[PDB]
C-alpha cells in the first residue's frame, strides 16, 4: 500500500 | 476581460508541458489507433477484461508523471502526494479518453492506441461509468479544447484540497486557486466564440468527480465478480 506509488514518486 | 499575467503564463507553460510529455502518443494518437475487435466486449466478459488490465498500469503511471512535472505537487509531503494522486487518477484518465472521443466511429482511444465502443468499455468491467465517460466525450467536442486547457483541468482535479486525510489543506487550495485563475485568464486570451465558456467548462469538474466516485463503487462490484486478476498499481490506487 503506496509502495509502488512511493517507488513511482521517488523515481528519477 | 483579464488576460494571463507573466507569472501565470509560465504556470500555463509548466502545466501544458507536463501534459504533452505524459500524454500517450502525443499528436500521433489518431494515426497509432487500432480498433478493438467488435467480437470482444459483447453481452463479466473476461476476454475484454484482459485487454483492459494490460493498459491500466501505464495509464495510472502517466498521471503520476504528469503530477511530478508540476513543481507545486513536488513541494508537498509524499503522504499528500499519494492522497492527491489516488483522488484524481481515474478523473484525469477519464478526461484524457474523453478528449479523444471520435464521433465518426463513436469510440474513445485508451493508451493512445486502443479505440473502444461504449459497450466494450462497459462489458470489459467499467459498467455504467463507460456511459458517463462517453457522454463527457460527446459533450466536450463542442468546446474544442487545446492541450493547455486539458492540462489546467487536470491540475484543478489534482490540486483538490478536500481529499480525505490530507495535511497541507490550505496550501493545496492556494495551488488550485492559482490554476483556476490562470485557466480563466487563458480562456479569455483564447477568444472562444462561446458565451459562458468558463462556467460551463468548470462544471465538467462535476462530471469528472462523479466518474471518480462512480468508479470507486464499481471497484467493490469488480471484486464480487472478477483479485489475482487486477494489476498491482490498480489495487494500490483504487483501494485505501
Ligand atoms: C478512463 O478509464 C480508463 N482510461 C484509460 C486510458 O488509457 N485513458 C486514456 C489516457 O489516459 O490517455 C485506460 O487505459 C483504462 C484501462 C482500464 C480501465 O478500466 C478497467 C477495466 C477492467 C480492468 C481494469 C484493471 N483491473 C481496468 C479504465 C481505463
Amino acid at each position: 500500500e503506496n509502495a509502488l506509488l512511493r517507488y513511482l514518486l521517488d523515481k528519477d | 476581460k483579464p488576460e494571463p499575467t507573466d507569472e501565470e503564463w509560465e504556470l500555463i507553460k509548466t502545466v501544458t508541458e507536463a501534459h504533452v510529455a505524459t500524454n500517450a502518443q502525443g499528436s500521433h494518437w489518431k494515426q497509432k489507433r487500432k480498433f478493438l475487435p467488435e467480437d470482444i466486449g459483447q453481452a463479466v466478459d473476461l476476454e475484454a477484461f484482459s485487454h483492459f488490465t494490460k493498459i491500466i498500469t501505464p495509464a495510472i503511471t502517466r498521471v503520476v508523471d504528469f503530477a511530478k512535472k508540476l513543481p507545486m505537487f513536488c513541494e508537498l509531503p509524499c503522504e499528500d502526494q499519494i492522497i492527491l494522486l489516488k483522488g484524481c487518477c481515474m478523473e484525469i484518465m477519464s478526461l484524457r479518453a474523453a478528449v479523444r472521443y471520435d464521433p465518426e466511429s463513436e469510440t474513445l482511444t485508451l493508451n493512445g492506441e486502443m479505440a473502444v465502443t461504449r459497450g466494450q468499455l462497459k462489458n470489459g468491467g467499467l459498467g455504467v461509468v463507460s456511459d458517463a465517460i462517453f457522454d463527457l466525450g460527446m459533450s466536450l467536442s463542442s468546446f474544442n479544447l487545446d492541450d493547455t486547457e486539458v492540462a489546467l483541468l487536470q491540475a484543478v482535479l489534482l490540486m483538490s484540497s478536500d481529499r480525505p486525510g490530507l495535511a497541507c489543506v490550505e496550501r493545496i487550495e492556494k495551488y488550485q486557486d492559482s490554476f483556476l485563475l490562470a485557466f480563466e485568464h487563458y480562456i479569455n486570451y483564447r477568444k472562444h466564440h462561446v458565451t459562458h465558456f468558463w462556467p460551463k467548462l468548470l462544471m465538467k469538474v462535476t462530471d469528472l468527480r462523479m466518474i471518480g466516485a462512480c468508479h470507486a463503487s464499481r471497484f467493490l462490484h469488480m471484486k464480487v465478480e472478477c483479485t489475482e486478476l487486477f494489476p498491482p498499481l490498480f489495487l494500490e490506487v483504487f483501494e485505501d
